[PDB]
RNA sequence: AUAGUCUCGUCAACGCUCGAGAGGCAGAGUCUCAAGGAGCCUCCGGGGGCUGUUGCCAUGAUAUAUAUGGAUGAGACAGAAGUGGCCCCGUUGACGAGACUUAGAUUAAGUAGGCCUACCGCAGUAUAUUCCUAAACACUAUGAAAUGACCCUAGUUGGUCCAUGAUCAUUUGGGUAAAACCAUACUGCAGACAUCU
């Protein structure tokens, strides 16, 4: 089938900057999937906003094909307030699939170290290098 | 050389692009072109921000959690005004169009009641249909005599979902309509979603904004001192009066009409074709401001034909009382009546007595 | 939700149940976003829309 | 402290 | 020292020997208004008022023996009640 | 076809026509077709002011070079600013503040006292300083130092070198805004400290640096050319008419017979109105022009569009400030049909 | 002086801190030359600019 | 006197989704729910499919629960708490209360006094002058430049300025310190509805 990267580009909101490249989008989706296996993830606007307000640190991934736009139009400047890097991807179905849920989600906040279990700590250690290189490539934009 | 030559090309006055109540101003028949403008008042689009908000309406997209009264109270809290209101009430689960009137615009709430409403509704059918088109036929069984008109937009039998547009008074009749569609189809059906696409004069395509827009515009004005966004989201109350027939008033008679006088022939400036006796009309100035909603006490041929009479009576006064100066009593017949009252040819109230000369009994007709 | 819409040539809404039309344009959700009167993010929304000229009247 | 005499002048 | 002092600013960072504060008070301070603690002891006076209307900052001119590096984030700085003037004055009149 | 027409006559066919017919009077001229004395006495120079002299010294220099009777400016007195300086000569001084609502634009270099840990923060700090702002005038400025609110409408960070510690940014600001205070505030929000290294005004009111900007060498060379050669072309090239300062104003075209009465202080009436803008509102500031495009006066509108279109008589405008001289046009009042009928 | 400029496609100035742009174009100084009211070289400047047509009046 | 308008609080009548709660919405705290797991089959420890229209949670709503939905959320604590956080029908008539008026809509160059003055419109002038002197800013005259000059607890190779004149010394001499508007006084020009064919 057609990939959701090329499919959802007409639906991308005008303020969806920075937008990930296809290789970067694949790396972000893989990192989100590994973090969801680590359970080091916040899904949806409510959880992401609450975690940002408490002071959690990580990476924010925002879907681009969001209608209406007032669902997510406060997230990027709120991430800038708390010094958290963010990046936009064009598809919310892919974000939900990588975020270990059946239905699509709007925004994902990877917070490393958010799981109390030791198995979650080991999974954090194994996806840590991918998370670090993704964050460096996002901040390089 | 570059000099504007005589009879050169230039823009001609096209009143079709004039805003709001000033649109098609050339269609109005002219009672008189001789008048003195008073440098008072403003255009409805050019009011200062206090008068613009105090005379403003908001076409709003209501969310699916709250009711209309709660949204109106929220808008009053956000804009920090004295009064807010609305005419068409939406149920909580319904989204769509809602007209919110602010302060002086709340005077027009009662008048716009009873206007037509248009909804777009999704009906969920409990079972699949043997024939799809029968649903449309079923809709034609329910349309008319109360649903005035309806149109089936789409119907997916695999999803068992049908979206259709209809015109009706309320949304509880939409629940009832979906239940009767289910019963006459025989499979049974209920309402999935409902949305009002038109409430009264305004629709969803006529500058609908959201509650986030209202909050952001108030925030921008408070913290940035920028009024453009607040002026964009808020429309004048004259937008609600475009359907009415218009009568244009001289500036000397505006304040007298605002206090409660009956508007008369010397005050009339322009009038519209098709004005019939006892029809509801709108009294406007030359700047397009709405003075009042009135009742036409004379017809169009009468307005063309008579030299004296009562033109209209104020049903609901819209304009503030002291926006225009008091210029009544300064006319020729008015000063003559004052002189007769002072000099004993009329009593203290102005009625005819024995000292009144017979020529005043002939030429003057008391409209009181 | 199920109610979707597109914009016609005149700019008015065309209502569909489809996520993607026959022409291939992705449809938009008709219902507005959830609002709370105690919302505290007008600054963030205004800043983001002002970075891209999306503020009405700008 | 005080205005100039040429600034505030009485009538003739 | 005045009997009643109101919380005026919160520490942000030092800047060239001055203390930058985000205003936690709705009103604008007087120029050279003294800045106090909860102990009513003066640490300095208001040097500069800056920033947008929604987010006002002010820098404090530190006195003798008062160092900007000695203070940490979250420290509150207090002003007298008469040293505040309403923000409506600086806005243009209608 | 009217887009190439100069100055205030540009796009004159968009004006609504009240009266299409008039009989011209062979008096006056176009602003570009004036004689050289009237051209200089009504002239405006968009000057590329250098860094070292102040604006007052530059205005005095232009007055001494061109042998004017007075010259003026309404620019901010920050030292070391280069770029746009609007110099009004003689009568044009009365229009020295006609474009204050347009604002100004600046390209500014900020020097930071220390290197930032994060580069992008500088841009973020600039985005914090956009909007209504609390500013106090610096010590160097002659304006009294009280706290005011000044609006920066839009700003953009052009470049930043963290090793050189220099940041070039463009700003659009309201008149009365100081960029020295803005650079100090940027340094205060960053925490490293900073100040204004260089400043350049790229737009002042309506005129910009691309709108025929000349240097002081151009003024002195053009005066030398006219003195020794009797050639006006270079002096006419560097000097612009005052009508350039009146763009963006709503225009009313006045009949020739009604011009000089307006110069004598009369109100403008409906029989003297010829053409007018769409959207003229009551109490707006407007410019009264002739058919030749020369400006009679700045006036205040007494009627709106419907009254301008459909009223047979009455006050159209009241003179706020008269630019044109008396008796440039003949006195033609008293000759109309209604006035002669009442006299008879 | 640090402020340099180059000419864009539209003819407006692009301001920069660099001597040479990334495309390789040499940037020009944005500030004007120093002026003295006692300068006595108008004849030389006018003659040289008339020799090459650089006079604005010409 | 009469009549109208605006702001209000009661009764009656007629309609409606039939209207005050164990209610709803917004917000705060705690907890639960997102196929994040398990098995199988392939491909090169990881990737892709199958179980899986499965499972987990909510929902009886005019209702198919073999159903409809699920973070652009739902449920429990909570029939609670709180409301000095908000919301809970419309039209007409009558009564009572407070106000504003009681209005015929003027003026093709003004207002007030005794033919003339004063105010009003526009345009100008003045708002200290001369001499000496202090200071600031910029220039200019003379001499000094590539081993150029200045600053910093000072350099694994610091930074800034610099013939487009830096930084030093003598004073060589002149320049700038405005303009616009308000207020007061004075002077002058007009009282103009704009024909021209």
């Amino acid at each position: 089938t057609v990939d959701n990267y090329e499919a959802r580009m007409p639906a991308v909101l005008p303020f969806a900057k920075p937008l990930a490249s296809k290789k970067l989008n694949k790396k972000v989706l893989k990192t989100v999937k590994k973090a969801s296996k680590a359970k080091n993830v916040k899904r949806g606007v409510k959880e992401v906003v609450k975690a940002l307000r408490k002071g959690e640190k990580g990476l924010v991934v925002i879907a681009g094909d969001i209608s209406p736009a007032d669902v997510i139009s406060h997230i990027p400047v709120l991430c800038e307030d708390h010094s958290v890097p963010y990046i936009f991807i064009p598809s919310k179905q892919d974000l939900g699939a990588a975020g270990a849920t059946k239905r699509p989600t709007s925004v994902v906040f990877i917070v490393p170290g958010s799981n109390k279990k030791k198995d979650g700590k080991n999974k954090e250690e194994e996806y840590k290098e991918s998370f670090n290189e993704v964050v460096k490539e996002v901040q390089a934009l | 050389d570059f000099v504007i030559k005589p009879e050169a090309a230039g823009a001609s006055t096209d009143t079709s692009e004039w805003p709001l109540l000033l649109k098609n101003f050339d269609k109005l028949l002219v009672r008189s072109g001789h008048y003195t403008p008073i440098p008072a008042g403003s255009s409805p689009l050019k009011r200062d921000l206090k008068s613009y908000i105090s005379s403003g309406v908001i076409n709003l997209d209501k969310p699916s959690n709250p009711s209309s009264h709660e949204v109106v109270a929220w808008i009053k809290r956000i804009l920090r005004c004295e009064k807010t209101g609305h005419s068409g009430t939406l149920d909580p689960k319904v989204t769509g169009c809602l007209i919110v009137c602010i302060d002086r615009a709340t005077r027009l709430v009662k008048s716009q009641q009873g206007a037509g409403k248009e909804y777009v509704c999704i009906v969920r059918l409990h079972d699949a249909l043997k024939d799809e088109k029968d649903l449309g036929r079923s809709l034609e069984n329910l349309t008319g005599a109360t649903i005035y008109e309806s149109n089936l937009i789409e119907f997916d039998n695999k999803r068992n979902l049908g979206v259709f547009w209809a015109s009706c008074e309320a949304g509880t009749y939409m629940r009832t309509l979906c239940v009767h569609l289910g019963m006459l189809l025989g499979v049974g059906g209920h309402m999935q979603e409902l949305r009002r696409v038109r409430s009264g004069a305004l629709s969803e395509n006529d500058n609908m904004v959201t509650l986030h827009d209202v909050m952001d515009a108030q925030w921008v004005y408070d913290n940035t001192r920028d009024e453009s966004y607040l002026r964009s989201i808020i429309q004048p109350l004259e937008t609600l009066l475009v359907g009415y027939k218009r009568i244009v008033v001289k500036d000397s008679a505006v304040n007298a009409v605002c206090y409660g006088a009956k508007l008369m022939i010397p005050g009339l400036l322009r009038y519209e074709e098709g004005i019939e006796l006892y029809d509801e009309i709108v009294l406007i100035t030359t700047k397009g401001e709405a003075i009042a909603v009135a009742i036409a006490q004379m017809s169009t041929v009468d307005l063309a034909s008579c030299d004296h009479g009562v033109v209209a009576s104020v049903k609901r006064c819209i304009m503030e009382r002291d926006l225009y100066p008091r210029r009544w009593g300064l006319g020729p017949v008015a000063q003559k009546k004052k002189q007769m009252k002072a000099d004993g040819k009329l009593d203290k109230y102005g009625r005819v007595n024995e000292n009144t000369p017979e020529q005043w009994k002939k030429e003057y007709v008391p409209l009181d | 939700m199920h109610l979707m819409y597109t914009l016609g040539p005149d700019g008015k809404r065309i209502y569909t149940l489809k996520k993607v039309t026959e022409s291939g344009e992705i449809t938009k959700s008709a219902h507005p976003a959830r609002f709370s009167p105690d919302d505290k993010y007008s600054r963030q929304r205004v800043t983001l829309k002002k970075r891209f000229g999306l503020v009405p009247g700008q | 402290k005080a205005p100039n005499p040429l600034s505030v002048k009485k009538k003739k | 020292p005045p009997d009643t002092v109101l919380e005026m600013g919160a520490f942000l960072h030092p800047c060239e020997g001055d203390i930058v504060c985000r205003s936690i008070n709705t009103k604008i301070p007087y120029f050279n208004a003294p800045i106090y603690l909860e102990n009513k002891t003066q640490v300095g006076k208001v040097d500069e008022i800056l920033g947008p209307l929604n987010e006002v900052f002010f820098t404090i001119k530190c006195g003798d023996g008062v160092q900007a590096t000695s203070f940490k984030e979250g420290d509150k700085f207090y002003i007298a009640a008469d040293k505040l003037l309403p923000i409506e004055r600086f806005l243009p009149k209608p």
